[PDB]
RNA sequence: AACAUG
RNA sequence: CGCGGGGUGGAGCAGCCUGGUAGCUCGUCGGGCUCAUAACCCGAAGGUCGUCGGUUCAAAUCCGGCCCCCGCAACCA
RNA sequence: CGCGGGGUGGAGCAGCCUGGUAGCUCGUCGGGCUCAUAACCCGAAGGUCGUCGGUUCAAAUCCGGCCCCCGCAACCA
RNA sequence: ACUGCAGGGGAGACUGGAAUUCCUGGUGUAGCGGUGGAAUGCGCAGAUAUCAGGAGGAACACCGGUGGCGAAGGCGGGUCUCUGGGCAGUAACUGACGCUGAGGAGCGAAAGCGUGGGGAGCGAACAGGAUUAGAUACCCUGGUAGUCCACGCCGUAAACGGUGGGUACUAGGUGUGGGUUUCCUUCCUUGGGAUCCGUGCCGUAGCUAACGCAUUAAGUACCCCGCCUGGGGAGUACGGCCGCAAGGCUAAAACUCAAAGGAAUUGACGGGGGCCCGCACAAGCGGCGGAGCAUGUGGAUUAAUUCGAUGCAACGCGAAGAA
RNA sequence: UCGGUACGGUUUGUGUAGGAUAGGUGGGAGACUGUGAAACCUCGACGCCAGUUGGGGCGGAGUCGUUGUUGAAAUACCAC
């Protein structure tokens, strides 16, 4: 019950999961369907096939609000990061410019201790 | 083997029914070297197949195999502290082998009296998409199409 | 994951 | 001595006011696995339900008697 | 006594207002993979939808009578 | 002393942007988080995500290196203020004013202690979850001290180049940091040469038990200081000194052992690495383990059940014939 | 700005069978075109097969059930 012709598709992609939200150019969320929303539990959420199912589920739900073209802002060290961009294309969107917006501290805060695994 | 692939054996054309698919069925039925016994079962069941349709029996046979050939198998692989199944693509002459084994196997434990009427009823029920051999086809497919997430580790 | 001992 | 809990397989616990089946865990026995032993795995066996004597067609279960175990009481001059 | 809901697969709960299918979850069985059905995966068993009647072509749904629980507000001499 | 030169050397004050977390508001709907795999946990009372605003703390991406500076510990966001050392050239001045230094004194990572602030993130202790025979651990979710600051105490580190300081000499090759000076000086090329001070790699003579060191010596020499005298007991006890404490410093003996060590060598081994094979696995086909019998064996029994074989590599084996 | 209530207009309704005539009841073949018919356009409304369509824009005189279902049967059309 809205109409926004051009939006922005933010993709966060970690080693555990991927979240695909679609906003307007002011940062108001239209649809957000992520990898655990589609039926996946545990370590199956981080697979690239679980990523491309999330990118379809957010795309075809955003087209119900009249979204035809998105800009892509990816961030995170995940492998479901380029299977998501090639799943917004093959769902009826035009993906525009792709930007990496991964945050980079300037020797900021202290990380957790390294794992003796 | 360590030293690469081995040469596979050619099957001679079957004399009664001029097709190598019939002679590849008699070697699955063959037990204990009883090959003239194994050919009477296959020939006898194919003659009973045309007695219930009128159609040529090897056309019915190739329609029966096309309903039971798997396209995706579900081979197992361990990575860390957990295992899973990887869906891999069945090469075509394995799908011939794996489907002829299901027709012979699921009709040895079928409810008739003799092996001729057990094998013939499984062929006719597979050429209509009804038998237990057809049921393992979609059980192999539903198992492999429930694991698309793991199709990225294909050796 | 996993696994001690002589 | 009063009061109120308890006794069930080798050990520790269920089951009882809800009379008609006795259960879980470890352990013991037989077979695996290992060069061998632990851990693991499969298969079994084992109980007068403290004693006796009533009630009932029938009692671990209900009711008395004892013999043990435990807890709380035993105060006022 | 009034009111105010509820009974549905071994357990849980939708569907009920508004009439045409009985489903989902867990448990179980079987199979698969596996150190481990821990998980994951597939198929199936399990139902007079509390019982009687009633209304409609047809009722889990709607009416009434019955058993059966849960609340509330009284009544409680 | 003069003239230049390079520098995260130090202390004080002010100050910058990124990110993490929290707070407030919007959009938004059911998950997020985490792992080998999960669970605890967070969320559905509106999380995670996303955009705007705000508060606060700590550390400073790129530059950044093998590089620089400092006696050592150490030292890198910016600017300003105060301040210490070094190098080169000139040879102006002083005229052996040097070196070392027992005791002593000062400085001295991190943890810790006292008082007072501050606390984003991290994180001993602690708590739950998992794993396991157990799991007071590793892994996960939280989380206090502490990590920060001001002022004092502590005085220890594999505080290491496991190499005390000063000085003189003894082939070169080759990077790099700071100067000075020479021929075509612009042959633009900021190139080669000479020389002074660093910091690396290789390498000769020499040294070394060997590994190795080798103009930055572990070489050849002289001056001074610290230290060693088999391994344990033990850097412990007792005494003293210092300390708020934790503890630091100085430091024995009885007793016990005949070794404890250092480098290299050949092998074996590794839940090290590379490559390679085998019915080793996979892919298949038929079995064994359950039944009955045959045969050998263990144990038991018996007057005797003759003896031998006992993981693979003993067990239808010696036995190719026990009335 | 979000409702509640009294009342009017508009609109809604898709097992199978099958008019696509798709809520109950009533009877209903004439209500049906200057109140300007049908074609044709498409500002829209919704969604379960064909929109049943409150689009009001285009027209120049039917937008008939007895056949052939929803108990089946109309549901053009009118009261409710
Ligand atoms: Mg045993
Ligand atoms: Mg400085
Ligand atoms: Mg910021
Ligand atoms: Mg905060
Ligand atoms: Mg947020
Ligand atoms: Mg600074
Ligand atoms: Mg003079
Ligand atoms: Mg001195
Ligand atoms: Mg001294
Ligand atoms: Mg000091
Ligand atoms: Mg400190
Ligand atoms: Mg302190
Ligand atoms: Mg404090
Ligand atoms: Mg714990
Ligand atoms: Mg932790
Ligand atoms: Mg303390
Ligand atoms: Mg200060
Ligand atoms: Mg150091
Ligand atoms: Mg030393
Ligand atoms: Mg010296
Ligand atoms: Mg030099
Ligand atoms: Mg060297
Ligand atoms: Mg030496
Ligand atoms: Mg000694
Ligand atoms: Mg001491
Ligand atoms: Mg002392
Ligand atoms: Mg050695
Ligand atoms: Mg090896
Ligand atoms: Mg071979
Ligand atoms: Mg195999
Ligand atoms: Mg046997
Ligand atoms: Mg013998
Ligand atoms: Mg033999």
């Amino acid at each position: 019950k809205k109409n926004v012709p051009h939006g922005a598709a933010h993709i966060k992609s970690t080693f555990n999961n991927t979240i695909v939200t679609i906003t307007d150019p002011q940062g108001n969320v239209i649809a957000w369907a992520s990898s655990g929303h589609v039926g996946f539990k545990g370590s199956r959420k981080s697979t690239p096939f679980a990523a491309q199912l999330a990118a379809e589920n957010a795309a075809r739900k955003a087209q119900d609000h009249g979204v035809r073209k998105v800009d892509v802002f990816v961030k995170g060290p995940g492998s479901g990061r380029e299977t998501a961009i090639r799943s917004l294309q093959a769902a009826g969107l035009e993906v525009g410019a792709i930007s990496d917006v991964t945050p980079q501290p300037h020797n900021g805060v202290r990380p957790p201790k390294r794992r003796r695994v | 083997p360590r030293k690469g692939p081995a040469p596979k054996r050619p099957l001679v054309n079957d004399p009664v029914y001029g097709s190598q698919l019939v002679t590849q069925l008699v070697n699955k039925v063959l037990l204990k070297g009883k090959k003239s016994l194994a050919e009477r079962i296959v020939y006898g069941a194919l003659e009973q197949a045309r007695d219930k349709t009128g159609t040529d029996p090897v056309i019915t046979l190739k329609r029966a195999l096309d309903n039971v050939k798997p396209a995706l198998e579900v081979r197992s692989r361990r990575v860390g502290g957990a295992t899973y199944q990887v869906p891999v693509e069945v090469r075509p002459d394995r799908s011939t082998t794996l489907a002829l084994r299901w027709l012979v196997g699921y009709s040895r434990q079928r409810r008739e009296k003799t092996m001729i009427e057990r094998l013939a009823n499984e062929i006719l029920d597979a050429s209509n998409g009804l038998g237990a051999s057809v049921k393992r086809r979609e059980d192999t497919h539903k198992m492999a199409e429930a694991n698309r997430a793991f199709a990225h580790y294909r050796w």
